DNA sequence: TTTTTTT
């Protein structure tokens, strides 16, 4: 029916919100099911036309007290059902790009849809935006983790060479051991060139 | 439910944080130019601790500004609601919630409403059978310490009351049952959220 | 002795409690886990008990087997303290424990080895039944009718003669009901052909196993078995006594997506060239020969299967015959995810006993010489392929394959026969062994998957563009036999096609590449 | 003891608390009165919902299934004692009053973990009662058991009788009765079994393979014997699936007496089974609503046209053969004449057609249409085998594919590749309705026959007979003679094509589009 | 004790006979089989003169007996034309 | 295959290991040469194969192809 | 989101960790930060600096549990046992739970977080074993967790008391339990009218 | 049991048997017939989210919700038996919510009581499970194979937080 | 042992 679409389509979206919640690291989104979306779409049109065609009969006025009444309201049930299922995995998919947004954005584009893409960026301009006035004094894309170690040793997970620091110029050389605070290291651990010393 | 946001406190701490970088940098400007800087990293960690907690209580906010912006859309609309929005809000975060209601109005729109019909375009109607506002759930559980009275006498309490055994209590209800019980002063205890409100605005429980 | 015997329990179950692997106590914590999932039993590593309180293992190697009850009894009461609140018995623990030392041969084994613990490996050719060892009884004395308990350990008693409230000379008799039983399964273990000298058979043991350890492995399987070598005297030269290997542990050598693993199916499904690149892939030093490589493909997929509500029911296999096609069969015995590979000989017969076409069940079956065999003649293999199904009766729903070089032809579904560039490469490659691409088990896989995830069914269009066709066809031969068969055949061929892709329904361009790998036919 | 007979008045009770078992029992006895009086006694067996139990006293559901032998023979006895009180027991005999026959109990629905299978079944549940479902296989031919050797001391005018008891036959425990009769009485005068008098309860014990489904692979099914006495004696055969509702009861030594030098050998284990439960998995169920509705539809104008209309629904152009097929399904009147003439009860229908034409679909639907029916296919089928079969067991017969289902139909696909010879040893069945061999089985099956043209095509300008492969004879033997053939027409093409697309079309109601399946 | 290896100019003269071979069998079969047959006769004829390296002698030979094996099959059928056609290329020297 | 118990005796083929084993007659014994050219297994010969096959059980004849004098496959013939 | 679905339900044992580093505990200085009346100052926002600057070397004072452990990491600092941290007290808490086992020992809501990080870090400053103390705390974790069990099985859906249970236990409890209980108190909800 | 719950979403598109208490024309796409119309006792499974609507309104209700197999007596009595051995996952992932849903629709303690035991003791057997943690089992993959797909969210929430809290202790 | 007959 017309609501089996919409149900494919939220199956898929609880899928990959198991998916998402199985990963702690987020992976690259499953691609916008943009077929199931249009077949919806396309049903909800001919729900469309079926509708006008009802209000068409109303006009004729044959048994449009009550079977065009209960035509007309199985119609807006079936395209409420489909609109609720589009919209849930809309969602779904917009909150995974929000939640990356804050992961890399704020320190897969052929997955997501234009205006999914757009809305990312959107997303990470009102992120920087948010940093960038009151509250700025602290970082908000700074990482969530309790500031457990004052200082941790830190070594590159890969050679990026000269690095910045509060006051320093630290070479990344492969395999090079420091001795430093970690609110430093952290925005070189979240760039992921340095990794556990 | 989002807490009413308490902007003297809120203002207050970031000017203190504000002057504490300052005098932190001052003294970096210092050491540069007694001398230890076990003290400045004490100051550091702790300002880094205040700033990260500060800012996930805005995250959490804002999470739940997002949550129900429905329903916040719904109480700024609606006078009868006992608090105003910018109240509840402070004045970034009602800028954030109107910004960001707006935005995804206009794409949810744009997708799907132009093709909807009229009658059935409203996006935060209660004409569907699942209201489409989304509003926090008064009755959900949640754990709670009673704290006692805020003031020290706890017979200068009205709510803390003689229990068995000598122990201070609290009556409290639970509307759906219509149960009555008595949660003692100190002690921790489940409730559903609604009845725990009452305390917790009178700050007699402290939410774990 | 006895306090001795208590004394070595409590000291099993001081070392359990005050052994932390890291700090934390594993073996407290295993029991505990044991216990939630409810396993009365409890496995110890060797080397982390002995890694320093070798005085410990040095007992157990003293005596073994009168050891174990008493690590037994030590895990039944720790379990019982950890478990069961005081002021507020437990069935009886395996014991379960691995050498992790260097095994012995089978052979190497000797009179000396008994009676002390063992690490060997080997295939075991059979696992025997379950067999209830009394772990308790009550044995009732007949002419006082008083009951004595008795309760037996399997390492290494029997019935009392005196009565003892003695009126009787063997008076005693077993309650069945109050004796409590433990399932004990015989295990017979061959040595592995590297272990047993050249020009010789391996040599087999007689092994036991018991409660958890019973059923852990299965017949033909290699394994390395923990366990003492002892002795016994079974009741069928003088003094020679039957060796078996009491086991205390066993260690298999032979030995569903996750977020990650799923997403590379998807990945595959979503290719819109997967069909070519799976043909492809396909007998890949082969040049050519792509419509072999597609119908192998079509015949891995296979016609969705159906079944009427009258009770008809379409066949579910696509057939394949052919007429370097060696290599071709080898490739798809093993990229289909069930297969028999053979040149008809099976002695076994291809569909019979079970033979090779119903051992094989969907996936794709291949003979390596199918009009060369002649046993299992074609006379069953008409009803098996044609029906799926064979006074005996065999279920056949495999996709045929048969290499070569009437009624069988009308049976299949297709049928068919069997660059000097392909040859340099392929010597090239040759040589250096001698002085799109996806991999072998990840195409079986996704083919497994899309057989289990999808079942194409046929469009309007493609019906019926399918029927236009089919009519075409049958006047043309009219005007010049096709039939029926064969158009189901073409749907089958059609709803593979479809399947890959995953499509909920076929299509016409699924239908015209049915139709153009028929033409072949 | 007198934890048994707190447990005999708790079934007591728990007969009070569920009417309809006391009823059940005393109706069994009336039942049994009115029966002897007319003349066919219902045995002395009570089966109860094992969640009837746990309703009366869960403690004492959990108590037989923890240990039947304590609670379940109490519980037996107490029903025994409610059944005497209930029954007039008029003019009782006295090898009845000897036969002092229990009052069986077994428990039904509910079982969870009690209910198993041979593979699952574990030395925990020995002792314990148990559910156990599985393929019969291997069941013992009856043997009469003894409740006891009643006897009759000479010229003393006393019958001193002697009881005997079996461990497989008594959930409890209990040292092996002698099971000799005595030579002489206890009074000293010598001693004469009384038979008649001695009461015997047939005995078998039936082994049951797991179902050969829930056999794991590279694995035989577990089978686990089953008890069975009085009417659960020969209950069910091997090859058929059963459910049992049995003890599983630890027995022997198992090694631990001092003749098994070894210990290797397991305690024996025996499932006692309460009672045994024949299972389908057949045979349609007739209620007076269907019955009102069937009434109705004899009422309408073509009831024929409209079973046959129904039977085969989906299948396209074999509506004619439908209807003989209905035909064949009532069979006509079968009649036996007081000169001992036969009239068939069963109609024989053969139809020709090309391969693929669906007529042997249409017999394969009709096999499924039958609730009990024969499939055979032609090169595949022998004659001699469908009239009888042997098999080398002394050499025990069996019933051939066409006396199997000696009353329903039998459907035989390529019947025209069935050879001649086999078509004759059919031809004893079709007009003879008995076969011959020198053991004679009963062969007056319905032959329902999907055949091909000889040629593969059939041909107008050949006559039907020439171009079926049966002789003018069997054509005779049969009933009705079809010529059901593929053909190629171009509005039949279209409408063929879709009906294979409706079938397409068709969606299982558990499965949507794109998901496969489980006038 | 010793152990043959194939010479690599040797064996790319022996490839481009292998192809020539092949390509002479469809004249008038031969196998990339037969070519490593023809390799390990090379490495026979560097055991026959206990050579740890395989000659181009020993190439040549062993070309010259799997063409052998192959005149020696259809003897009488393809013998003439392949010995025509393999005169140059069973032996490489 | 014998009784020992059941024991097996290692066939002929296996027993003749990386030493060139001997044929002759080339047809069950072929089949275990054939399966054993295609397998690379007769359990493996792990041994070169040496033909003394008299063609079609008589003295030779030169019309008849090597394929018709003893039967056998062309890509045993190849091998 | 902004907030970790996992962090939705529960508090992190991070978390749990940072709010008992949040508590304050007793420490011996071995630095003279008080000045005699005959320099670097700690001038803390949220904690009291002037205990930080008036420590003495061998004068014991009190400061938040983490600033304790980020003196400790040197050598300046020796924390102080808590009093309910030894072998006594353990095995006291140890037979009031086995006099009582349907009343938990009182026991610090942090008990088991705050004995977990001395073992990690205060071991040295014991002056009992730290082997016989983390025994005792084991002994005490599963007498606890066999009384959760317990209440678990004593499960009711109008309310639940948990007076002495560690705030480790609550949190670890609370999405199971939270769980649970809101699905039976919905059950009764749909079967009330 | 959100309005963008894709299990609630998924667990009124499942359909319920029913009898309908009217006769409607122009309704035969229900029937899935094109021009029949409806008629007054025809017995058709129809979604959940339609037919509790249906049930609901109609004055005489539109149709009459038939009981499903899943609420049949006899899965009640299994349950009963051994709320664990039951594969709730087989007849039906979203089994709970369903009864939830149909003791919304019709009040029924005694329902309501059983589904509330089946749920404790599959609940106790999945906190054992997920206890038990890695220092897949097939006795695991059984009872998960029985659990319904709500009941393996839990689980795996549940097991997950076992096993961070675990590592967290066992790891600095 | 000797038919009987299935492999």
């Amino acid at each position: 029916m017309y609501g089996d679409l919409g149900n494919k389509l939220v199956l898929e979206a609880k899928r990959t919100k198991q998916l998402y919640a199985r990963s702690n690291q987020d992976v690259n989104l499953p691609m916008y099911h943009e077929d199931i979306i249009r077949n919806i779409l396309k049903e909800v049109s001919n729900l469309r036309k079926n509708t006008e065609y009802l209000k068409e009969q109303q006009q004729l006025g044959m048994l449009d007290d009550k079977v065009a009444k209960c035509q007309y309201f199985v119609t807006l049930l079936c395209m409420e059902r489909n609109k609720r299922c589009l919209l849930a995995y809309q969602r779904l998919r917009t909150d995974i790009l929000d939640s990356m947004a804050w992961n890399n954005n704020g320190l897969d584009t052929n997955n997501l849809s234009h205006q999914e893409q757009e809305y990312l960026k959107e997303y990470c301009d009102l992120i920087t935006d948010l940093k960038s006035g009151d509250l700025v004094d602290i970082d908000l894309s700074g990482s969530l983790v309790p500031p457990s170690d004052v200082f941790i040793d830190v070594r590159v997970l890969k050679d990026a060479g000269e690095i910045q620091t509060e006051y320093g110029v630290f070479n990344l050389i492969k395999d090079s051991q420091f001795f430093v605070r970690q609110s430093d290291v952290e925005r070189l651990i979240q760039q992921g060139y340095l990794q556990k010393i | 439910e989002l807490l009413p946001y308490p902007h003297q406190l809120m203002k207050r701490l970031l000017n203190r944080i504000s002057m504490q970088s300052q005098l932190i940098e001052n003294i970096s400007m210092g050491f540069l130019d007694n001398e230890s800087k076990l003290p400045l990293l004490c100051m550091e960690t702790e300002l880094e601790r205040l700033k990260f907690v500060i800012r996930s209580y805005i995250r959490c906010r804002l999470s739940k500004i997002d949550k129900f912006s429905l329903y916040l859309r719904q109480l700024n609309e609606d006078e009868n609601s006992l608090i105003s929005l910018t109240d509840l809000l402070s004045k970034d975060e009602i800028k954030y919630h109107d910004t960001h209601s707006l935005i995804w109005l206009k794409l949810v729109n744009d997708s799907i409403l132009k093709y909807m019909p009229e009658e059935l375009q409203a996006i935060n109607d209660t004409e569907g059978s699942v209201n489409m506002i989304d509003e926090p759930d008064w009755n959900k559980f949640v754990f709670i310490h009673v704290n006692g009275p805020p003031d020290g006498k706890w017979n200068e309490d009205p709510l803390l009351q003689e229990n068995e055994f000598g122990k201070p209590c609290y009556t409290v209800t639970i509307p759906d049952l219509k149960e009555e019980v008595e949660l003692t002063i100190g002690s921790i205890y489940v409730m559903r959220y609604e009845v725990i409100r009452d305390l917790l605005r009178d700050d007699k429980v402290a939410l774990i | 002795n006895d306090d001795d015997n208590t004394e070595i329990i409590k000291s099993f179950k001081n070392f359990i409690l005050e052994f932390r692997l890291d700090s934390q106590f594993i073996y407290r914590d295993q029991l505990r886990n044991n216990i939630l999932v409810k396993n009365y039993s409890l496995t110890v590593n060797m080397e982390h008990l002995i890694g320093y309180n070798e005085d410990i293992y040095k007992k157990l190697s003293d005596e073994p087997s009168d050891i174990i009850p008493l690590f037994e009894t030590a895990i039944t009461q720790v379990a019982k303290r950890i478990s069961i609140l005081s002021r507020a018995s437990l069935p009886t623990f395996q014991l379960i424990l691995n050498s992790n030392a260097n095994q012995i041969p089978l052979r190497d084994l000797d009179s000396e080895h008994v009676s002390k613990i063992v690490r060997l490996s080997g295939i075991i050719i059979s696992t025997s039944v379950l067999s209830s060892r009394a772990t308790y009884l009550s044995i009732m004395c007949r002419n006082c009718r008083h009951t004595t308990s008795i309760t037996i350990n399997n390492f290494n008693v029997s019935l009392p003669r005196s009565c003892l409230s003695n009126c009787g000379p063997d008076p005693y008799i077993i309650i069945h009901e109050s004796s409590k039983f433990i399932d004990q399964q015989f295990l017979k273990l061959q040595e592995i052909p590297e272990l047993v000298p050249v020009g010789e058979m391996p040599r087999n043991l007689t092994m036991t196993c018991d409660r958890y350890l019973t059923n852990k492995v299965i017949p033909g399987t290699r394994v390395t078995i923990v366990g003492i070598y002892s002795i016994y005297n079974s009741k069928n030269g003088v003094a020679i006594r039957t060796p078996y290997i009491k086991i205390l542990g066993i260690q298999s050598d032979v030995e569903m997506f996750t977020e990650e693993e799923e997403e590379e199916f998807l990945q595959l499904s979503r290719n819109p060239k997967l069909y070519e690149i799976l043909t492809n892939s396909i007998a890949p030093s082969i040049f050519g020969n792509e419509d072999i490589k597609k119908a192998i493909v079509c015949l891995l997929m296979g016609g969705s299967k159906k079944i009427l509500p009258d009770g008809m029911r379409l066949r579910g296999d696509i057939n394949v015959l052919l007429l370097a096609k060696s290599q071709l069969l080898k490739f798809v015995e093993k990229v289909s995810p069930i297969a028999v590979y053979t040149s008809g000989k099976g002695a076994a017969g291809l569909t019979a006993e079970g033979g090779a076409m119903v051992l094989a069940d969907g996936g794709v079956v291949c003979i390596d010489e199918f009009d060369k065999m002649r046993d299992e003649d074609r006379v069953a293999i008409h009803e098996a392929m044609e029906q799926q199904t064979i006074t005996t009766v065999l279920n056949s729903r495999t996709s045929v394959l048969a290499a070569a070089n009437t009624t069988i032809l009308s049976r299949f579904d297709m049928i068919f026969i069997v660059n000097e560039e392909r040859d340099i490469s392929i010597a090239n490659h040759v040589i250096n062994i001698h002085t799109s691409e996806i991999s072998i088990e990840k195409m079986k896989r996704y083919i497994t998957y899309c057989r289990l995830k999808c079942a194409p069914r046929l469009s309007p269009q493609a019906a019926e563009k399918l029927s236009s066709n089919f009519v075409t066809i049958r006047k043309q031969l009219l005007i010049n036999p096709i039939t029926i068969r064969q158009l189901e055949a073409i749907i089958r061929i059609t709803e593979s096609l479809a399947k890959l892709e995953l499509s909920p329904i076929a299509q016409e361009r699924h239908v015209d590449e049915a139709i153009r790998l028929f033409q072949a036919s | 003891d007198a934890v048994f007979g707190d447990r005999v008045r708790r079934f007591q009770e728990f007969l009070d608390t569920f009417t309809s078992y006391r009823d059940s029992v005393r109706s069994i006895q009336v039942y049994n009165s009115n029966n002897a009086a007319n003349y066919n006694i219902l045995p002395h067996r009570i089966i109860i919902s094992l969640d009837d139990l746990r309703e009366f006293d869960r403690s004492f559901w959990s108590g037989i299934l923890v240990e039947p032998a304590y609670f379940i023979p109490p519980a037996e006895k107490a029903l025994t004692d409610l059944a005497d009180s209930m029954d007039d027991v008029p003019h009782p005999n006295a090898s009845a009053v000897s036969s002092r026959h229990p009052w069986k109990l077994s428990f039904k629905g509910s079982f969870g973990a009690h209910a198993l299978s041979p593979r699952t079944l574990t030395a925990q549940h020995l002792n314990k009662l148990v559910s156990v479902e599985g393929i019969v296989t291997k069941t013992s031919l009856v043997r009469p058991k003894l409740i006891r050797s009643v006897h009759y001391a000479a010229k003393t005018g006393r019958f001193h009788y002697r009881d005997y008891t079996d461990a497989t036959t008594t959930l409890t425990t209990r040292i092996p009765t002698p099971a000799i009769y005595p030579t002489e009485d206890t009074e000293g005068n010598k001693l004469t079994t009384e038979y008649g008098y001695s009461t015997f309860i047939d005995h078998q014990r039936i082994t049951v393979q797991e179902m050969p489904e829930m056999a794991p692979a590279g694995q035989l099914p577990r089978s686990i014997d089953v008890i069975l006495d009085d009417d659960l004696v020969d209950k069910t055969k091997p090859g058929d699936r059963v459910n049992v509702v049995g003890v599983f009861k630890s027995l022997g030594a198992g090694g631990m007496n001092q003749s098994n030098s070894n210990t290797l050998i397991g305690f024996k284990t025996l499932i006692l089974g309460n009672t045994v439960y024949p299972l389908h998995a057949a045979r349609q169920m007739l209620t007076d609503f269907d019955i009102r509705n069937i009434n109705k539809l004899s009422k309408k104008k073509d009831i024929f046209d409209i079973l046959s209309q129904s039977l085969a629904p989906s299948i396209y152009g074999h509506d004619h053969i439908k209807k003989a097929i209905l035909l064949m399904l009532m069979g006509g009147v079968e009649k036996n004449l007081e000169n001992g003439s036969h009239l068939r009860g069963d109609i024989n229908i053969l139809m020709v057609g090309d391969p693929s034409t669906a007529k042997s679909q249409l017999l394969r639907f009709v096999l499924n249409t039958a609730s009990l029916a024969i499939a055979t296919t032609g090169r595949g089928s022998s004659g001699v085998g469908l009239t009888a079969a042997v098999t080398t067991d002394e050499r025990r017969l069996e019933a051939g594919a066409m006396v199997l289902a000696d009353r329903g139909v039998v459907c035989i696909d390529e019947f025209d590749k069935m050879t001649d010879v086999d078509r004759v040893a059919i031809h004893e069945v079709m007009e003879q309705q008995t076969v011959t061999i020198h053991t004679t089985l009963n062969a007056r099956c319905s032959v329902i026959a999907a055949a091909n043209p000889v040629f593969g095509q059939y041909d107008v300008n050949r006559d039907p007979h020439q171009n079926i492969a049966l002789p003018d004879s069997l054509l005779s033997r049969f009933d009705l003679l079809f010529v059901v053939t593929d053909d190629i027409n171009e509005i039949r093409d279209r409408s063929i094509s879709e009906h294979v697309l409706r079938t397409h079309r068709y969606l299982p109601p558990g499965y949507l589009e794109g998901e496969p399946v489980r006038p | 004790k010793i152990y043959p290896k194939l010479h690599q100019m040797d064996m790319d003269k022996v490839s481009r006979v292998y192809a020539d071979l092949r390509r002479e069998s469809i004249s008038t079969p031969i196998t990339v089989r037969h070519l490593e047959s023809i390799l390990r006769i090379a490495e026979s004829f560097a055991k026959m003169r206990l050579s740890e390296f395989v000659s181009s002698y020993d190439l040549d030979r062993a070309i010259k007996v799997v063409v052998d094996s192959f005149v020696d099959a259809q003897k009488v059928s393809v013998r003439r034309q392949l010995r025509r056609s393999f005169a140059i290329y069973t032996l490489g020297h | 295959v014998r009784k020992d118990e059941w024991t097996l005796e290692g066939g002929a083929l296996v027993l003749a290991d990386k030493g060139v084993c001997l044929i002759d007659e080339f047809d069950q014994d072929r089949t275990s040469i054939h399966e054993a050219m295609e397998q690379q297994s007769i359990l493996q010969a792990r041994c070169s194969i040496i033909a003394a096959a008299n063609p079609n059980g008589g003295r030779y004849n030169s019309t008849l192809p090597l394929a018709q004098n003893v039967s056998l496959t062309e890509p045993i013939l190849s091998r | 989101m902004s907030l970790p679905a996992h962090l939705q339900q529960t508090f992190s044992p991070e978390e749990i960790q940072f709010i008992v580093e949040n508590e304050p505990i007793k420490i011996f200085p071995r630095i003279t930060t008080r000045q005699k009346i005959r320099h670097t100052r700690w001038q803390l926002i949220t904690t009291d600096d002037k205990a930080l600057n008036n420590m003495v070397a061998m004068r014991s004072t009190e400061v938040v549990l983490w600033i304790a452990l980020l003196l400790k990491q040197q050598s300046k600092c020796s924390i102080v046992a808590p009093q309910w941290l030894t072998t006594k007290e353990l095995d006291r808490k140890i037979q009031y739970e086995k006099t009582h086992p349907d009343r938990f020992s009182e026991l610090p809501w942090n008990w088991l977080v705050l004995a977990r990080i001395l073992f990690n870090k205060a071991k040295d400053d014991f002056h009992d074993p730290i082997h016989e103390l983390r025994g005792k705390i084991q002994d005490l974790r599963e007498i606890r967790q066999i009384k959760v069990l317990k209440g678990l099985k004593y499960l009711n859906e109008s309310h639940l008391q948990l007076d002495n249970l560690s705030l480790l236990e609550i949190n670890e409890l609370r999405p199971f339990i939270t769980e649970i209980m809101d699905k039976l108190r919905e059950i009764h909800t749909a079967s009330l009218t | 049991m959100g309005y963008y719950d894709i299990d609630d979403v998924l667990a009124d598109g499942t359909e319920f048997p029913c009898k309908f208490q009217y006769d409607i024309p122009g309704l035969g796409y229900l029937e899935n017939n094109p021009g029949r119309p409806i008629t007054k006792n025809t017995k058709l499974s129809l979604p959940l989210w339609l037919a509790r609507i249906l049930a609901i309104v109609g004055p005489v209700p539109f149709v009459e919700l038939l009981p499903p197999d899943m609420f049949s007596t006899k899965v009640m009595n299994a349950i009963k038996t051994d709320p664990v051995a039951l594969d709730l996952h087989s007849i039906n992932s979203h089994f709970f919510s369903l009864a939830i849903k149909w003791i919304m629709l019709f009040s029924e303690k005694e329902l309501a009581n059983v589904v509330s035991e089946l749920l404790l003791q599959r609940a106790q057997e999945l906190n054992h499970h997920a206890s038990s943690l890695s220092i897949t089992n097939i006795a695991t993959s059984t009872f998960l194979l029985k659990l319904e797909e709500m009941e393996k969210e839990i689980y795996k929430k549940s097991h997950e937080s076992y096993k961070d809290t675990k590592r967290w202790m066992f790891k600095k």
